[PDB]
């Protein structure tokens, strides 16, 4: 839904520096640099899986502070999606399919995958000829503002990430590299 | 291949790193290519793309062949230590005489 707050379309990219902090490695500014058509896709489908924990809106998402995540490789698409082919007994519930789906404490595949920590509205694309941020590619089209208001995931949640790993206790494993 | 100094530690073997080569007898890419993301497109707002990057390996001495290195590396102080022996400074010493 379109929440009355509005925040810059760069907050979804994390390499891509926003409001306060600094602005070194990339150098941009704030509703001035925009997203094409395809990166915009980019930084929605990045929202389940690697959610940082924030400021004020302490909740992340259903994974908490985002661990390691191993799969097995190949050389084509086609086989890549055979390696990692595990089909679960239930295959839970759509989660993107136009409904929110409040549902139960124990959750499944299609509703864990899909998640949507943050509710998101994208603007209007507006006319112009420069390239985005993220691709460099020049278009036509670009997006410039977005509408995030955090939102937290119900207390004591049961999802077992399928490529996540954990230490003793379902607890996340990260990367202790500074 | 050239060297600089006199016990200068060599490798047997020369890894190299070549891009690959079409040509429709092999036109999908082998199996021991990796993939690289430096081909360039746009430097402003900078831009690459995927290029496909095969390993092979060369050995010293029958593709490549040692060179050796020119000039003087070690510098020493001349200090020439006196003799009175040798012709020139036999006839000099007399010149003075
Ligand atoms: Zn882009």
């Amino acid at each position: 839904d379109p929440s009355s707050r509005i925040r810059a379309i760069t907050d979804l990219i994390h390499e891509i520096p926003t409001a306060h902090n600094l602005c070194h490695f990339k150098h941009v500014t704030d509703y001035i640099d925009g997203l094409c058509e395809a990166c915009c896709i980019k930084g929605l489908l990045r929202l389940p899986v690697f959610t940082t924990v924030g400021g004020r809106g302490i909740g992340a998402g259903i994974n908490n502070t985002p661990p390691f995540y191993l799969l097995w490789h190949a050389n084509d698409l086609a086989g890549m999606l055979a390696q990692n082919w595990q089909p679960w007994d239930n295959m839970g519930i759509p989660a993107w399919l136009g409904s929110f789906q409040k549902e139960s404490r124990e959750v499944g595949l299609l509703a864990g995958m899909t998640w949507l920590p943050r509710k998101v509205y994208l603007h209007d694309p507006v006319p112009g000829q420069a390239a985005c941020c993220s691709c460099g590619l020049p278009s036509e089209a670009l997006v410039y503002s977005c509408s995030i208001e955090v939102e937290p995931v119900p207390k004591g949640l049961e999802w077992k990430d399928p490529h996540g790993v954990y230490t003793d206790q379902g607890k996340s494993l990260q990367s202790k590299i500074k | 291949l050239q060297k600089r100094w006199h016990n200068e530690p060599l490798p047997q073997i020369l890894p190299c790193v070549m891009d690959w080569i079409p040509g429709y007898d092999g036109e999908h890419a082998p199996d021991d290519a990796e993939i690289h993301y430096d081909l360039p497109v746009s430097f402003q707002p900078p831009r690459h793309l995927p290029r496909f990057v095969i390993r092979r390996e060369l050995v010293v001495g029958e593709d490549v062949q040692v060179s050796r290195e020119t000039g003087t590396s070690v510098w020493r102080p001349k200090g020439t230590r006196a003799d009175y022996n040798n012709s020139e400074y036999k006839k000099v010493r007399a010149e003075r005489l």
